[PDB]
């Protein structure tokens, strides 16, 4: 029962950047490990087996190095689709077992996000609910403050936010938050407003709407 | 070029048997280079091999799973297949079905299939527009089990579009968004239909998002 250990668990670099993540095992497996790359939303996908051998039909800036107990992953250049977690995997002897993955993601320059509210539409509160959605698309770094206000109040703990994996084109991120209330709250106030704090904003972005207009 | 796909329940309630098959298809199964394996990925125990069967019958299971683990072939229908019994919400995870070369490499996976444990049972989900360069959606909400699949006028519209991960409501049900943006200009001659298939419950929703 081989433990392996990888490392960093998460790093983010610059496109061209030379990244280098290590396997190490907990006992000697020769050249028993293969390396996978997890893109957003798919399988796992073999890129080196035996340690070293690059897999047909994929880029040359992958390789693998290393035997015995320690194992270096290696991308040459780093490029906007290189985004993914990856694991290492032994099979030495049975079970076969992975490693924890490391996340592999971009540093890109600033981006600001463009904002956009959406009222719940009147088919939802037919269904007694009412979502308020605020949109943050194609924004970097990661981080973002999204604050909601009813009335000039300030929420807190009535909403959820939800991010989408880094683009594989442009390195940016898209975010979605949700104000979860019900249509008896909803409709007994008017103003309903959207603030955003991220870094590549200079003032904070406010976005709002009266219900109805 | 072979392709793997598992097809199965993605709910199934506590102490039942979980069922899922693969689906071999432009290969034959009866080939000695090969083991034919089942993976899951879940966030409390990260990827984990299950087990896999020779084509000349010959199992090994992970001896951590080696009580309620039972893996089968057909070689009439190119199938192999996984029973996992008595599960339990642990046993939530993203199921794959995996081709293993004899000499020990993982060089195709299905695209993996969603398995939740729970009590409850399905539902299908809401689908309310997101009206309005712009941004339009769709708002997906009151379903259970994950996954939904959302497309954009059945494919076509591919560029710009964002699903979001989905969130728990109060209920315990799920909720995301669908958006994508679009120039101004298209609101007053394209139409743009959100395609909602929610496989659990057998769920098809279209709906037409308008200014
Ligand atoms: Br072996
Ligand atoms: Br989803
Ligand atoms: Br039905």
């Amino acid at each position: 029962d081989i433990q392996m250990t990888q490392s960093p668990s998460s790093l983010s670099a610059s496109v061209g950047d030379r990244v280098t993540i290590t396997c190490q095992a907990s006992q000697d497996i020769s050249n028993y490990l293969n390396w996978y790359q997890q893109k957003p939303g798919k399988a796992p996908k073999l890129l080196i087996y035996d340690a070293s051998n690059l897999e047909t039909g994929v880029p040359s800036r992958f390789s693998g190095s290393g035997s015995g107990t320690d194992f270096t992953f290696t991308i040459s250049s780093l490029q906007p689709e290189d985004i993914a977690t990856y694991f290492c995997q032994h099979f030495d002897h049975l079970p076969l077992a992975f490693g924890g993955g490391t996340k592999v993601e971009i540093k890109r320059t600033v981006a600001a996000p463009s904002v956009f509210i959406f009222p719940p539409s009147d088919e939802q509160l037919k269904s007694g609910r009412a979502s308020v959605v605020c949109l943050l698309n194609n924004f970097y770094p990661r981080e973002a403050k999204v604050q909601w206000k009813v009335d000039n109040a300030l929420q807190s703990g009535n909403s959820q936010e939800s991010v989408t994996e880094q683009d594989s084109k442009d390195s940016t991120y898209s975010l979605s938050s949700r104000l979860q209330l019900s249509k008896a709250d909803y409709e007994k106030h008017k103003v309903y407003a959207c603030e955003v704090t991220h870094q590549g904003l200079s003032s904070p972005v406010t976005k709002s709407f009266n219900r109805g207009e | 070029q072979v392709q793997l796909q598992e097809s199965g329940p993605g709910l199934v309630k506590p102490s039942e048997t979980l069922s899922l098959t693969c689906t071999v298809s432009g290969g034959s199964v009866s080939s000695g280079d090969y083991y034919w394996t089942w993976i899951r990925q879940s966030p409390g125990k990260g990827l984990e091999w299950i087990g896999h069967i020779y084509y000349s019958g010959n199992t090994n299971y992970n001896p951590s799973l080696k009580s309620r683990l039972t893996i089968s072939i057909d070689t009439s229908k190119t199938q192999f297949s996984l029973k996992l019994s008595s599960v339990t919400a642990a046993d939530t995870a993203i199921y794959y079905c995996v081709r293993d070369r004899v000499t020990g490499a993982f060089d195709i996976w299905g695209q993996g299939t969603m398995v939740t444990v729970s009590s409850a049972s399905t539902k299908g989900p809401s689908v309310f527009p997101l009206a309005p360069t712009a941004a339009l959606g769709c708002q997906v909400e009151d379903y259970f089990p994950e996954p939904v699949t959302v497309s954009w006028n059945s494919g076509a519209l591919t560029s710009g579009v964002h699903t979001f991960p989905a969130v728990l409501q109060s209920s315990g049900l799920y909720e995301l968004s669908s958006v994508v943006t679009v120039p101004s200009s298209s609101l007053g001659t394209q139409t743009y239909i959100c395609n909602v298939n929610h496989k659990p419950s057998n769920t098809k929703v279209d709906k037409k998002v308008e200014p």
